[PDB]
RNA sequence: ACUCUGGUUUCUCUUCAGAUCGCAUAAAUCUUUCGCACUAAAGAUUUCCGUGGAGAGGAACAACUCUGAGUCCAAUUUUUUGAGGCCUUGCUUUGGCAAGGCUA
């Protein structure tokens, strides 16, 4: 066996790498549940930038800080989804359009 | 050898070279048939029982051996 | 027995049945430098020992940083005591009694409490880091305790996944380390067989968080298991060193055949691990299955799935298996308790091997008289109740016996601190849960219930109405002086009975804390450093005091002396106007107040040696060589008394009648001070004329002893007297390019660096300077947060220094809230402690 | 699947109190010092009863493990890991 | 696999070596091999009838060896 | 041994050539067959079968041995059998009376 | 340190008068000059001689090869 | 080395879940606190976005990889022999047993 493999190197600098990319598998996320940036105002206020940065930095932080202080555990409950109760129903039927399409929809339909 | 693996925590007398009575419980053997006996107790002829308890005894003297008494609890 | 406890590979029966036979029996402590690794060895102990306890895969349990603070801190805070059964590579089976000790600099004291109870020691060393500070404070305490001393080099994955060093460079750098501690060992150690080379299995290589432990004879073995024919002692003694292998003649050689051929560590040790480690992290998908069934090992499909983590965890600990190799480190190189008793009875015990109960105790024969010796008291969450821990040196102690159990100001004519008391109930200690006994024989650690009530650091337990001439064992000697300082005042004044009471249990858990009363009505705690004071008000205002306590600014303690000799010599009288004493000071010799602190001179010895020394070691004329009466404030205080009375001037029998009372003058004047009442150092009291009363009704008792402690304070104010500050010896690891931030931290408080050399085989650097302790307070901090976390400090007591001010000239003016300049700082240092004191606003020079 | 439980166990019976019965009759009870894979015992402190019934003291024996009829070890080994 | 028996111990040592026959022999040991075939310097016979013969430079079959024992403290 | 070869089999090349083919003669030509065993006992037969631990299987044979009273040689007959081999003196092809 | 073979390798080198005991049969003891040795300890011995302890009585056997599962222990003259 | 389970995917339903149930983070109501409540904190409840576990039903292709289970050793150290024969005493269960002395 060799010593080192053409991907021995890179495979290492992957035990380092940030979540969730020191990850071989897991359970995907929705699109809005990931944060960015979250990683970016989680670091020191950068000295230089006008004071508008610094307070938008640290502003930041604080909804931060009081989202994971003020978090509830989630309540237990029972499965009850709206959509599939919509679907049981004789009122309501399923297709596949374009977003847009259905954007055009639902901004008609709201006016 | 599954032959023996039945036999084990049996309490069971074994009969040696010298016509020594080994009388004991059967816990282990080996491909030398190295027996270990415990609360083992030796039976020799005039009848007299001595006790000695855990007992490793080489292949070399064993001879014949044989169920006495059910596994106890 | 009887007690509902987590399943483990072998049966408590075995267990209690292994604590009779004291020669399958290991007292070992775990020691090292902070975070070097010392704690998930137990847990990857007890995982190995216990199938439904396992460590989790995200998150590593700790199992015995049991307690709330350490677990939110993730430090060592307290020692942790482990009793497991272990097997050894040849399948025998040993019964440990592991002491995990914390390795931060501040908790020495936690480290001195398990080397009192052990009989060997297990140094961690960080691969990546190497020999840091407290590794090398260790290993002088560790080898002056008359330890066995054995090396694990932990973390040695850091050399591979994150150094990535070439096989060879890896040797380079274990091999380094080794001859570190090698010389470390030399150093404080005068006889050689303390050597420490893996070919005699002394160290012990290792990654606890890849489940990776073997010495060159586990690998051996391993080898052998997998090739038969192979006689794996004699190939382990092949695996070390400039011996290559050649493998056209099959023998191993001391020189290299040809060329680019690897040592035989690298070769058949190194190299097979880095490959392993390589695989399972960069072909995990592609080439893994392979060399797995190379080397044996199947793992199941949902097991191959795992993150590169736990399986390169699992890989390995199928690899290897069981830490063999540190048990038969600890089997081979650590003494049984049988063996270990004599060299602990010739230094912990104050009656000598010598004395009758001596030798029943070196024997430890558990059918004797019962001898245990407790350095440790655990609280119970509730804090209300201790319980003692110590080991059984003799006899044997069972649940119910009433013991008589000995103080340790308790001499064979002072009987009064002893105290009979009956034991509770006894438990096995391991880092969790407590296994109850009935009895425990000679040469095992006990946890006590019911002898917690009259002890306060440490206690001998032996058994009433036998035992008459039991005396005690020696307190603990510390590796550090107590002196960060801060008050305490409960924010009620009616409850402070609380607060006493709260500050009696502190003084019970934590062994080197110091809770005095000043004159002022003072209460004052004494620490080593920010975190353990800061723990010790944690514990303080949580769990044993339920009221909320004032903490004052941390100062520190100061230190008294002189510059010159006194001017006039001073004289003093009694009240009798009869007995008259003439006193000089004058300062020491540079270097002999260590020398009588360090145990080096003890005025034990007789007038000859004592003579002999100080002629050959400082020019002393044999007269004065003679002549000294006392050491210091203590039997070794940095202090000299010395009597230049000349046989024809004052008759030298007379003044043998008060020898014995300058002398108690002198130790409690030294033990006051003038100045600040702190104590006096590097002080040399010489006394000129001592006139004495030929009546003993005038001399003698509470005339005497006043007038020799004026005249010793009069002595001392005549040569300029000076403060003394505790300077801090602080190690610095830090990025190349973080060097000068923390030399410009440094010089903000007074610093002076040292030194600042790179780590080989690391691309850290280890600055190391020394720091005023006063001016350290947020040093730390400020070196954390202005090189954003990337330089990390430890801070250690040094030695006493002189604060440049002059304490006694009132020409200085001092605002109350500005800092003031190195000038007069020892203006402002002694009368602010003598404010805090309630002492008056000035001294009174006169004689 | 190479070495058997019962020299296992002899390897765990060190450091206590056995006796030892060789083929001409000799019971040698003491210490255990060391044991092999094949019966050959180191065993130290020695109360040798000879066949006739004669009582020795004999500080050091290494006994040929050929030559062992049967070792009774202590109870305690019952309880040993190995022997469940 | 026919490992060396542990004799290092006994090394250089006055040992008394019993037989099968009821024979005994006494001298100090020079060195061994797998089969424990023993060689004896200052080798001194002492049969049953109570006299001592002294040899030399002996080696005997493991397979007679009964019981080894160090007259000299180890 | 220097011969680890798997297809072995030097072993009935000491039933041709060695000295154990000496038996292997009474499997083939099928004659009586003496057998003086440990017990000081002896035995008539025929043998059938047997390897190079030289323990065989015997038919129609007779065993006779003497007990004291003084020696008297008593006999027993036992159809079919199976002897070990290292139970075993001396190993005799009766001769050729003729 | 001696190794047995190497002994038996020296005792044919000097072709001395070795004298073998016999495993169990402490009366017959055989003396000769030795010429050579096997993995097995089987030895040849050129000018053999059986002696008793109860009757002593020298029988010269000529060149024997005495079994190594029957020997006990070499010994000169 | 020969045979019998277990699959995976998808849709729906039921129950439990204080587990970062969610490596993310909304809204409403009530109470308290001080300001003088988007620019503010605490406690509690609720609703939403949407989860894991187990169980149940439907329907699409893989069926023995995996998880399991049932299915070459005669020469010292053990299993290819130092075995058997003679003598005395106590008791003979008159077969001989027990110990010792022997010969091989
Ligand atoms: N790379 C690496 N990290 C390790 C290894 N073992 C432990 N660590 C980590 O290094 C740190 C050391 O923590 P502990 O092992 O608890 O520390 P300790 O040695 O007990 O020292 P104290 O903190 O003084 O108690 C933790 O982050 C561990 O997870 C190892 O083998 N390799």
């Amino acid at each position: 066996t060799p010593l080192y493999t053409d991907n021995t190197a890179n495979g290492i600098a992957l035990l380092w790498a940030p979540r969730p990319f020191n990850l071989r598998s897991g359970r995907t996320r929705r699109a809005l549940d990931i944060p960015l940036v979250k990683n970016w105002y989680r670091e020191h206020c950068p000295a230089g930038q006008p004071v508008k940065v610094r307070v938008s930095y640290q502003k930041l932080l604080k909804y931060y800080v009081l989202n994971a202080l003020k978090h509830r555990p989630p309540k237990a409950q029972k499965k009850r989804y709206l959509f599939r109760s919509f679907k049981a129903t004789k009122f309501f039927q399923s297709t596949k359009l374009d977003w847009v399409e259905v954007g055009l929809q639902v901004c008609r339909q709201g006016y | 050898s599954s032959k023996m693996l039945q036999h084990i925590d049996y309490r069971m007398r074994c009969i040696l070279q010298d016509g020594r009575i080994f009388i004991g419980t059967f816990k282990a053997f080996d491909k030398h048939m190295n027996l270990i006996l415990c609360d083992c107790d030796e039976f020799r002829k005039r009848e007299e029982k001595r006790v000695l308890g855990l007992v490793l005894l080489r292949g070399e003297n064993l001879v014949s051996m044989t169920v006495e008494g059910p596994p106890p609890k | 027995m009887e007690q509902t406890l987590p399943v483990t590979v072998y049966e408590m029966d075995f267990l209690a049945d292994l604590m009779d036979n004291s020669e399958l029996i290991r007292n070992v402590t775990l020691c090292g430098h902070l975070h070097h690794g010392k704690t998930c060895f137990v847990d990857c102990l007890i995982e190995q020992t216990h199938p439904e306890i396992r460590k989790r895969y995200d998150q590593d349990l700790c199992y015995t940083d049991i307690l709330f603070t350490e677990q939110e801190r993730g430090v060592g805070i307290k020692s942790t005591p482990v009793t497991v059964v272990l097997p050894d590579t040849k399948g025998k089976s040993y019964l440990f009694n592991i002491m995990d000790t914390p390795g931060h600099v501040n908790f020495s004291d936690e480290v001195t409490a398990g080397l009192r109870i052990s009989d060997g020691v297990v140094l961690f060393i960080d691969a990546a880091e190497g020999v840091m500070l407290n590794t090398e404070r260790l290993i002088k305490h560790a080898v002056q305790e008359r330890l066995a001393v054995t090396v694990c080099i932990n973390k040695i994955d850091r050399l591979i996944l994150e150094l990535k060093l070439p096989p060879t460079d890896a040797y380079y750098k274990l091999r380094h380390i080794v001859d570190e501690v090698n010389g470390l060992i030399s150093m404080y150690s005068t006889d050689e067989n303390l050597i420490l080379s893996p070919l005699l299995g002394n160290v012990c290589f290792s990654s606890s968080q890849y489940s990776i432990c073997f010495t060159l004879g586990s690998f051996a073995k391993i080898y052998a298991d997998t090739f038969g024919d192979i006689n794996y002692q004699e190939f382990a003694k092949r695996l070390w060193g400039d011996i290559y292998f050649n493998p056209k003649t099959r023998k191993f050689t001391k020189k290299a055949p040809t060329s680019s051929s690897q040592r035989s560590f690298v070769e058949f040790i190194l190299e097979p691990l880095y490959k392993i480690l390589a695989q399972v992290v960069g072909d995990v998908d592609t080439s893994l299955p392979r060399t797995l069934d190379e080397l044996g090992i199947h793992l199941t499909k949902e097991e191959l799935k795992l993150n590169i983590r736990p399986l390169l965890r699992l890989v390995c600990k199928k690899f290897f298996g069981e830490f063999t190799g540190f048990v038969d480190m600890c089997v081979q190189h650590i003494p049984s308790p049988k063996v270990g008793a004599k060299p602990k009875i010739e230094h912990t015990y104050t009656g000598g091997v010598d004395s009758d109960l001596g030798e029943a105790m070196s024997d430890c024969d558990p059918d004797g008289p019962l001898m245990c010796h407790t350095t440790k008291m655990y609280s119970t969450d509730d804090g209300v109740q201790f319980h003692a821990f110590g080991r059984v040196l003799s006899g044997t102690i069972h649940a119910g016996q009433p013991v008589k159990v000995l103080g340790e100001n308790y001499t064979l004519e002072d009987e009064e601190d002893s105290q009979i008391c009956t034991v509770g109930r006894l438990w096995i200690s391991v880092a969790r849960y407590h296994i109850e006994v009935n009895r425990v024989p000679a040469g095992n650690w006990v946890l006590i219930e019911g002898v917690d009530q009259p002890i306060v650091k440490t206690a001998t337990i032996t058994e009433p109405r036998g035992n008459e001439e039991a005396q005690i064992f020696r307190p603990l000697k510390f590796n550090t002086t107590s002196v960060i300082k801060i008050a305490v005042e409960p924010v009620n004044p009616s409850e402070l009975p609380k607060m006493l009471d709260g500050l009696r249990k502190v003084n019970k858990s934590y062994p080197s804390l110091t809770t005095k009363v000043e004159e002022s009505g003072e209460h004052v705690i004494l620490g080593t450093g920010e975190l353990y004071l800061d723990c010790v008000m944690h514990d303080l205002r949580k769990m044993y005091s339920e009221i909320d306590i004032k903490v004052a600014d941390p100062v520190v303690t100061f230190c008294e002396t002189v510059v010159e000799t006194s001017s006039l010599k001073c004289f003093a009288e009694t009240p009798n106007k009869k007995n008259k004493i003439t006193m000089i000071a004058e300062p020491l010799e540079k270097g002999l107040a260590e020398d009588i602190e360090n145990e080096v001179v003890q005025i034990t010895w007789n007038r000859k040696k004592l003579g002999e020394f100080f002629q050959t070691k400082y020019d002393w004329d044999l007269l004065a060589a003679r002549s000294i009466w006392a050491f210091g404030p203590d039997a070794t205080g940095p202090n000299i008394l010395v009597d230049d009375t000349l046989p024809s001037e004052v008759d030298k029998a007379l003044l043998g009648s008060v020898k014995d009372s300058i002398v108690q003058g002198f130790q409690w004047g030294t033990r006051e001070g003038p100045l600040c009442d702190e104590l006096i150092r590097n002080v040399k009291f010489k006394i000129l004329d001592a006139v004495v009363a030929q009546e003993p009704l005038h001399r003698g008792g509470g005339q005497i002893i006043p007038t020799a402690r004026r005249v010793v304070y009069s002595a001392f104010l005549m040569a300029t007297p000076r403060l003394m500050e505790p300077y801090y010896f602080v190690e610095v690891q830090a990025p190349a390019d973080c060097v000068s931030a923390v030399y410009t931290v440094l010089a903000r408080r007074r610093g002076h660096v040292t030194q600042d050399a790179p780590i080989p085989g690391s691309p850290l650097y280890t600055i190391k300077a020394f720091i005023p302790a006063i001016d350290s307070f947020g040093f730390e901090t400020d070196l954390r947060t202005h090189t954003q976390g990337q330089a990390f400090s430890l801070s250690v007591f040094h030695h006493w220094q002189i604060v440049p001010g002059d304490p006694l000239d009132k020409s200085i003016v001092i605002r109350p809230l500005e800092p003031q300049p190195a000038p007069h700082l020892a203006r402002e240092f002694m009368i602010k402690t003598r404010r805090r004191k309630g002492l008056s606003e000035d001294v009174s020079i006169s004689k | 699947m190479s070495i058997g439980v019962p020299i296992k166990v002899l390897h765990e019976a060190e450091g206590h109190i056995v006796t030892c019965e060789t083929n001409t009759g000799e019971v040698y009870r003491g210490k255990l010092i060391e044991a092999e894979d094949n019966m050959n015992c180191q065993m130290s402190n020695i109360t040798v009863t000879y066949r006739d019934g004669r009582v020795a003291q004999l500080e050091q024996v290494y006994i040929r493990g050929s030559k062992i009829r049967f070792l009774i070890l202590p109870d305690m080994l019952k309880n040993a890991p190995m022997l469940k | 696999k026919a490992h060396p028996p542990e004799l290092k111990k006994f090394m250089d040592k006055k040992l008394s070596l019993k037989l099968n026959g009821g024979r005994h022999v006494q001298g100090i040991l020079r060195g061994f091999d797998p089969f424990m075939n023993l060689v004896i310097d200052e080798c001194v016979e002492m049969a049953t009838s109570g006299q001592q013969n002294n040899i030399g430079m002996v080696v005997i079959r493991g397979n007679s060896i009964i019981m080894l024992e160090a007259l000299e403290r180890v | 041994e220097m011969t680890p070869e798997e297809l072995q089999k030097r072993e009935e090349e000491e039933f041709n050539t060695g000295p154990l083919s000496v038996l292997t003669q009474s499997v083939k030509n099928n004659t009586q067959v003496l057998i003086n065993c440990r017990n000081n006992k002896k035995l008539l037969g025929r043998v059938k079968a047997f390897d190079r631990h030289c323990n065989m299987v015997l038919e129609n044979v007779k065993e006779m041995w003497t007990e004291v009273s003084k020696p008297v040689n008593k006999d027993r007959y036992i159809s079919k059998m199976f002897l070990r081999g290292d139970s075993v003196i001396v190993v005799l092809r009766n001769p050729l009376i003729a | 340190m001696v190794q047995p073979i190497n002994l038996i390798f020296r005792y044919l080198q000097n072709r001395s008068r070795i004298q073998v005991w016999l495993y169990e049969q402490v009366n017959m003891r055989i003396e000769g000059c030795i010429i050579g040795f096997d993995e097995y300890m089987n030895l040849v011995l050129d000018d053999a001689e059986e002696i008793h302890s109860k009757t002593k009585s020298r029988k010269q056997l000529g060149r024997i090869m005495l079994k190594g599962d029957n020997i006990t222990l070499l010994q000169s003259v």
